[PDB]
Formats: C-alpha cells, structure tokens, sequence
C-alpha cells in the first residue's frame, strides 16, 4: 500500500501530516495522514504546484487541503532538486509550520513539520524519499 | 475521476 | 549444496 | 540483487573487499567483490566465525577466503553490539588490513579497508549496514 509510506514519514514524530500525491492525467491523493489538512488536496492545488506560472503564488500565496501557506523556495521544476519549501499562514496569531513539497516522475511528496521543527530537516525528510521514489522509477 | 493508483514499489525500512 | 538466497530488501541510499 | 550492496559498500573508496553472506543452515556467500577475498569463504569458516566456541580462534586465529587473520574485539552474538574486529595476518613485513564482520538475522556482513584506513572508519560502515538488514528483519 502506498500508505506504508505514510507510516514511515510519521514514524520519527517530527511531522504531523504527510501525502503521496499522483500529479499526472487526472491528480489524486493517493495516501494521506487521515484526518488531517493534505488528505484534502485537491487537483486545483496540485495544479499550481506544478503548474508552468511559477511567480504568480509568490504574490498571493498557495493552498494546500485548503490551508493557506507561504512559498519560500521554489526548485520543484528544477533538476537535482526537485523541492519546494513553504510555510503555513498563522491562523490569526496561531502558529505557522514547515512544508516541504519533493516531486517525481509521477508523485509529489509533501511533508508538514510540527510546532518549532527545523524547516531544513523537513526537507531533508522529504527528499530523501523523493530519491528513494525516482530510484525505482517513481 | 481518478484510476487507481499504480502498485508501490516497497517502501525504505523503518527508523 | 546452498539453496538459492532469498530476495534482497531495498538497499540503502547509494 | 544481493551484488547491489556490495556497490553500496564499495562507493566511497575506502575498502578493498566486501561480501554478504549468509550463515543459516546452508552458509553461503550471497554476493561479494568479484575476484578478492571474501568471495572465497566457505561454511567452515562460517562456522567458526558464529560457532560456540568464542576462545579458541584467541590463541591460533582464524581465517576468511584462506586469509589468517587475528581477533581484535568480539561482540558478534553479543546483543547491541554484533560485531568483531579483525585485522589479516602479516604475510612477515606485508601491510594488514582491518576488517569487520556484522551479523544480522540471516546474513554476516564483511568489510575489508584498503592500507591505513581506520579500522573504527570500517567498524562503522560496516555496522550501519547490518543495522539496515536488521531493520528490514533480514
Ligand atoms: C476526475 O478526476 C476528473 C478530473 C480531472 C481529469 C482533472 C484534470 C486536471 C485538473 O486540473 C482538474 C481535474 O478535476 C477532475 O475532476
Ligand atoms: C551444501 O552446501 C551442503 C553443506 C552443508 C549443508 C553444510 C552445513 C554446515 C557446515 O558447517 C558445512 C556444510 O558444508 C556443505 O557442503
């Protein structure tokens, strides 16, 4: 199951959400952390991740499961990175997280840190199963 | 609609 | 006489 | 298959053999460096390698692929630690190598360094990938 990976995204107990999304033909979650905010995205919000206009979300912002976040750094699209770092809005006051959005061929991992993790480990979490994603053709 | 999701390949090993 | 080995797990990051 | 990790443990450089064998029953080695060492171990050495007998190899040695070797440190069947030390026998003023064995739950991991290499540098590549095994209940 693709949810095995969830489990091994969530298994340190650094991150509080997590999500294995299909951005090809017709996007879809394929696995989610149940309950929480990615497990609500929806193609539209895949559509702009990925989406040719890069310049557009650092005006208005983005949306994931319908949580408004910040973009910080974009290299999605770019070869031997394939990574996106973002940071949710704080929620009037509330505190504000670490996203970090990895893409493959044909899935985009998306990762949400808890309250005061390091944002650079978020992303090494993340990239790392990226790699482990385009090893087997992923 | 989406097709179902194509098999996994096996996941990396717990921490 | 050894049988064959089994499947080897996903290795490690190169 | 089992040949990719030797490529794993091989990438850096710094050792000159590896094998992965497995000691269950039947001993065998798995996958080594085509060539050396290693890929010359056979079930008797095996056997002495994880045998009951942890003394005797102190006093006349034991030997790897046919290469006498001397014992440094012994923790194979010890739990959290499943590890031994070794270092070849000089052939008179010829330069030794350090090597490490790790056993996981079917196979015993061996690493040989190239001249001059710390043998802790060798100890601990070695131990990581048993560890990986291990994790992976093999
Ligand atoms: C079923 O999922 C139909 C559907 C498709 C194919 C779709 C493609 C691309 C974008 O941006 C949105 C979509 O929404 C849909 O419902
Ligand atoms: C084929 O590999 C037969 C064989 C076995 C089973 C064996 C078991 C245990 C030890 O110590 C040595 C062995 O040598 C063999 O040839």
């Amino acid at each position: 199951g693709w949810n095995a990976y969830i489990d091994n995204l969530m298994a340190d107990g650094t991150c509080q959400d997590a999500a294995i999304v299909g951005y090809k033909d017709s996007p879809s979650v394929w696995a989610a952390v149940p309950g929480k905010t990615f497990v609500n995205i929806t193609p539209a919000e895949v559509g702009v991740l990925v989406g040719k206009d890069r310049s557009s979300f650092y005006v208005n912002g983005l949306t994931l499961g319908g949580q408004k976040c910040s973009v910080i750094r974009d290299s999605l699209l770019q070869d031997g990175e394939f990574s996106m770092d973002l940071r949710t809005k704080s929620t009037g006051g509330a505190p504000t997280f670490n996203v970090t959005v990895t893409k493959t061929d044909k899935t985009l991992v998306l990762l949400m840190g808890k309250e005061g993790v390091h944002g650079g480990l978020i992303n090494k979490k993340c990239y790392e199963m990226a790699s482990h994603l385009r090893r087997s053709q992923y | 609609p989406p097709p179902p999701p194509p098999p996994p390949p096996p996941p990396p090993p717990p921490p």
